[PDB]
């Protein structure tokens, strides 16, 4: 049982979560049929940015593209602990870009960065440095301990999580990260038609009309959010940390999901609404459950009660079809799955490993 | 009476002027979409005008709920010039009304004009029924001038 | 607790209230049925252009556009307290268009403008000029200090509370204010198209406290308790053109998933709306164990007798 599968059905009152560059909903056809959508990268950032996981898990990575920025960044966290050229020098291996006093120095692409990956760097390319060990044996040897530089990555979690690539540096050869955790594009239960804000901007000095008029789409909707927990990557990418600490980092996560809710144009149209529906269970492969509403779900008293009656019709038929055990608990405000009355219960029951 | 649903040939559909006569080939008719509902005395079918489907007469009562809609030409008279204020409107709208209903709640929208010239406003909402046989011929007559132009139909459902 | 949370559950007509380009009423689709809705920005100039908000908060925002009549306006209220030039640099530079006797000026986009927050700059452009300071310098000098900006805010509120945006000018960097208050659109409770029944309408917002002490320069907790107990009258009363409940939290949190399935009730709204309400309330804290201070008006969580009561308990926090 190395996957542990989080479902959540989450309501949403009228509002604009995620949209794109013509200012308009996010959307997504399935099954044949309109859905309004939130990016999964919407999402993880509203996680990593979230004030839980600052408080519950720890500093979010540092991403960035502006290596010159970075220097300065770096200058200053670790100007008391390092010579100024021994940071420099790490950027520079790191990142594969000279470090000067350029004012702008670009990487290749946006990398997260870890602070406390960087000093353990500083602190080899400090001792290569005595040992008159060139970049090339530096690296020849960094290369045999990779555990021993995931071990940064617990100061850097979301990178745990969702992975890094790396195209130059040494990085290339010792910061690829593959993510832990998989995570899906929220997607209505329904279809939706989506409504239109006509909103006007009234100029106080202005006889005439308003000095600004327009559109805003916004709609509301009940999301499906989908996402599964790799336990022995996790492990793996944090240095070969525990069972039990990886399954910390999970109740975190499924935590987050039932809870964080992006922040885009909430300041307007507040849809800070809790999820209704938490679903968890451990698997050897992963599970999605989008099919219980492929055919999309009709209203019959709100959208709410149906979706989840979709969804357990289907989990039972996913569970006895494919003789699919392995603990299961739901939390809601099939025998084998455990209700939970609380989220605060449902976490406890996954840190207990099912 | 009779009431039905009209198809008025897109040819014929033109200008609003041409919109009676081809119902014609007095009655009630307010405009859908040519698509129509028609009101008439007596049962509605021309190839200019097609009958989609057609007779009633209301029992009704008295204080009772009603949903309403219903287009109108309200006006002043210095030239019929329209009333373009809220408050003139809903006033209007109780005063036309009499003594027939009472308006409970109104969204008075005003329409765009319509081709001399015709400012349209329907009015919907929710009355409840004061004098039931005073409704009745107010509904059979219509409601306010340019009659003829789609105007003056009120238009009757429960809740 | 940082968050404050605001619960109206407010009954009129659902008709004349926020209309669109076509003159009609303005909706929503919620739980698959029609609701009849007021606009978050409708709520927001309804608050801050009433008597209450002049008498109990202060005066609102001059927000324009068109910086020509505005220039004017500024020569014709600062007249006396500064030099004719200085009255025109401060604008230029605080706007990035270049000020002139021209009668039209447009900036990008229509901000909202603060009369004391203006003389304050001035102030500044006039240490410049005395003691010569290159504007790009004094920029610098500017940057340092935005909370002995975001205190002129306290005369104009609105701004604190709902943000200001800017793409130009001296005001990219020191104008930016990020709003504190977050307000939902106001929607029925109900399907809107038995007996002949007014409208039930939820309305949500929160107050990010922290935030507001911030964006009026580091005002206390008490003061900004102070603007949130307004902020729940205007949201419980006014109107454009019943039931309160208040909570403190972590997290923002907004009840209208009580109303998901459309509230129905042959005779009357508010009543089963207040149910609703109630039970998914419980079922939320419960489910969620939330423990924040909360307290409840309503005339059928600590209940109060009246909303001004409430509105006193806000002002003590819990």
């Amino acid at each position: 049982s190395n996957f542990i599968n989080i479902h959540v059905l989450i309501s949403h009152s009228p509002s604009c979560l995620n949209r794109d560059d013509m200012n308009m909903q996010k959307d997504a056809i399935f099954g044949g049929k309109r859905r309004v959508r939130i990016s999964s990268q919407s999402l993880k950032r509203a996680m990593r940015k979230s004030g839980y996981y600052a408080q519950n898990i720890g500093e979010s990575s540092l991403r960035t593209i502006h290596l010159a920025q970075l220097r300065d960044v770096l200058r200053q966290k670790l100007g008391e602990r390092f010579d100024q050229k021994i940071i420099d020098k790490t950027l520079a291996l790191l990142s594969g870009k000279s470090v000067d006093e350029a004012e702008k120095i670009s990487a290749d692409a946006v990398t997260p960065w870890v602070v406390g990956e960087i000093a353990w760097f500083c602190e080899q390319v400090a001792k290569a440095e005595a040992d008159n060990l060139d970049d090339k044996k530096l690296l020849k040897v960094l290369k045999e301990d990779i555990a021993a530089i995931r071990v940064n990555l617990q100061q850097g979690v979301d990178i745990a999580l969702s992975g890094r690539m790396a195209t130059s540096g040494m990085m290339t050869e010792l910061g690829k990260v593959d993510g832990a955790m998989s995570i899906a594009h929220a997607i209505t239960t329904h279809q939706v038609d989506s409504d239109i804000d006509w909103f006007t901007a009234v100029d106080d000095l202005q006889e005439q009309g308003s000095a600004h008029l327009g559109t805003q789409e916004f709609s509301s909707g009940v999301f499906y959010r989908y996402a599964n927990i790799n336990l022995a990557q996790l492990q793996e990418n944090l240095g070969g940390a525990s069972r039990e600490q990886a399954l910390e980092i999970a109740t975190h996560v499924v935590h987050m999901l039932a809870t964080e809710v992006p922040g885009a144009k909430q300041r307007t149209y507040a849809a800070f609404n809790p999820a209704d529906m938490v679903m968890v269970n451990f698997s050897d492969m992963p599970l999605s459950m989008a099919n219980a509403f492929e055919k999309a779900v009709k209203a019959k008293d709100g959208f709410l009660q149906p979706s989840i009656q979709a969804f357990n019709q289907y989990w039972d038929r996913v569970a006895n079809g494919y003789g699919l055990n392995g603990a299961a608990a739901q939390f809601s405000l099939t025998a084998q799955v455990k209700q939970m009355p609380t989220l605060e219960q449902l976490k406890s029951w996954v840190r207990n490993n099912g | 009476m009779y009431l039905s649903k009209v198809i008025i040939a897109r040819a014929w559909s033109r200008d609003l002027y041409q919109l009676h006569q081809g119902l014609w080939h007095d009655f009630l008719f307010h405009v859908e979409k040519c698509h129509v509902l028609l009101q008439s005395a007596q049962m509605p079918s021309t190839a200019v005008a097609t009958v989609i489907k057609t007779q009633v007469e209301f029992q009704l009562q008295v204080g009772v709920p009603l949903y309403f809609r219903l287009r109108a030409n309200p006006i002043k008279t210095i030239c019929r010039v329209p009333l373009i204020k809220e408050a003139e409107q809903i006033a209007w709208l109780q005063r036309k009304l009499g003594n027939a209903a009472r308006v409970e709640d109104v969204h008075p929208i005003s329409e765009r004009p319509q081709y001399g010239k015709i400012q349209t406003v329907c009015f919907e909402g929710v009355l409840t029924i004061n004098d039931a046989p005073a409704l009745i011929d107010l509904v059979q007559q219509g409601i306010g001038p340019a009659k003829s132009m789609g105007c003056g139909l009120l238009s009757l459902a429960p809740l």
